[PDB]
């Protein structure tokens, strides 16, 4: 198959300032006198939007701030200056040859000031624990940029495998990120240790911040 | 205007089978291709089958040849996806679109809305709600926070408020997780003034529609 | 290519 390669993978631009997205493929997109490489741009809850087709072309409706650029292997969709409407994921696509194939994807966040993590820890509840299993949870709570990490520590000793995080969309208010971290073990091996800690480390914070508890207070 | 509606999504089994269809009105239906494209959750968009106006050229991508298959009826100006031996990763919203239409030295493009097709073998299940309560230490640095955890359900989606959806300020629902054990978690926190926690209480309204489930859990600390 | 434009 074709691969398209979008960079980058998460855009982060202050509004009013320009906005460049490069999408690559694999083989040549030419055929004729076009490349059949589109733009899209698909909001959350929304159908994808035709933004940019053959290349550089600008769709009927889109506005000026909306040009394509580039041939053969290299195109570039650029935003003179970004707007609060244009915030979005931005997909390219080949339809030079079957199958059609789209790009990963370009996120296009609110650049805004840099912000710590309030931290908190959740111990299991008492109800779950009458189920068998225990779920201890980590709570990253407005934060930016959205790169951080967390770390999950029974005894000093760090997990791996028996956690997932979850990460909201950027807030449309204050432009933060909330990440929460469930740490899932059975009752069992639960009662085995006594110290749970969640460590993280995310650049709002000059050193990484540790949030624990210790079984049954 | 315009209009591409999709039906025929919804809940099936692995091995089971769904047949999608897009009505196409006010378009010449028949003087064009159309495709299917699907999108997994949180996922990106992946194209799935096109099938020519001519309707003798249709192909389809390698992930669903064999078991998909693109068709369309010109009598009735409606596309199909006929979707046998379905499996987990078919589950997605799927979307009828003629992609890019380049005539007449103009660019124009249509797209449905979209239809979801989930594709599991759990048992519908309402979800269990615990409390995820702060430290009272925690809660002395001015604000404080607590949420709900909801555990193992299916399928999606639960919807949660708080105070039966009086506050919104502040509060974080994340997106589900699908487990190993097929059935989904996430939690929904939100943080409040320390203060108007004795005066007050905070309840979580987890309402889950495919159980017919509406539960109400009060968190406080300690 | 892509039909709907026209090659």
């Amino acid at each position: 198959d074709i691969v398209m390669t979008q960079s980058p993978l998460s855009l982060p631009v202050s509004p009013g300032e320009p906005a460049s997205i490069s999408c690559r493929s694999t083989q040549s997109l030419i055929f004729g006198e076009h490349n059949y490489l589109d733009w899209y741009l698909q909001k959350p809850g929304q159908s994808p939007q035709l933004l940019i087709y053959l290349a550089s072309n600008r769709a009927s409706g889109v506005p000026d701030r909306f040009s394509g650029s580039g041939s053969g292997t290299y195109f570039t969709l650029k935003i003179s200056r970004v707007e609060a409407e244009d915030f979005g994921v931005y997909y390219c696509v080949q339809t030079v040859q079957v199958p059609y194939t789209f790009g990963q994807g370009t996120k296009l966040e609110i650049k805004r000031t840099v912000a710590a993590p309030s931290v908190f820890i959740f111990p299991p509840s008492d109800e779950q624990l009458k189920s068998g299993t225990a779920s201890v949870v980590c709570l990253l709570n407005n934060f930016y940029p959205r790169e951080a990490k967390v770390q999950w520590k029974v005894d000093n000793a760090l997990q791996s495998g028996n956690s997932q995080e979850s990460v909201t969309e950027q807030d449309s208010k204050d432009s933060t990120y909330s990440l929460s971290s469930t740490l899932t073990l059975s009752k069992a091996d639960y009662e085995k240790h006594k110290v749970y800690a969640c460590e993280v480390t995310h650049q709002g914070l000059s050193s990484p911040v540790t949030k624990s508890f210790n079984r049954g207070e | 205007e315009v209009q591409l509606l999709e039906s025929g999504g919804g809940l099936e089994q692995p091995g089971g089978s769904l047949r999608l269809s897009c009505v196409v009105s006010g378009f010449t239906f028949s003087n064009y291709a159309f495709n299917w494209v699907r999108q997994a959750p949180g996922k990106g968009l992946e194209w799935v089958a096109i099938i020519y106006r001519s309707g003798s050229r249709m192909y389809h991508a390698d992930s669903v040849k064999g078991r998909f298959t693109i068709s369309r009826d010109d009598s009735k100006n409606t596309l199909f996806l006929q979707m046998n031996n379905l499996r987990a990763e078919d589950t997605a919203v799927y979307y009828c679109t003629t992609l890019l239409i380049y005539e007449s030295d103009v660019g124009v493009d249509f797209w449905g809305q979209g239809t979801l097709v989930t594709v599991s073998s759990a048992s519908t299940k309402g979800p269990s709600v615990f409390p995820l309560a702060p430290s009272s230490k925690s809660t002395s640095g001015g604000t404080a926070a607590l949420g709900c955890l909801v555990k193992d359900y299916f399928p999606e989606p639960v919807t949660v408020s708080w105070n039966s959806g009086a506050l919104t300020s502040g509060v974080h629902t994340f997106p589900a997780v699908l487990q190993s054990s097929g059935l989904y978690s996430l939690s929904s926190v939100v943080t409040v003034p320390s203060s108007s926690l004795g005066t007050q209480t905070y309840i979580c309204n987890v309402n889950h529609k495919p159980s017919n489930t509406k539960v109400d859990k009060k968190v406080e600390p300690k | 290519a892509n039909p709907n434009a026209n090659p």
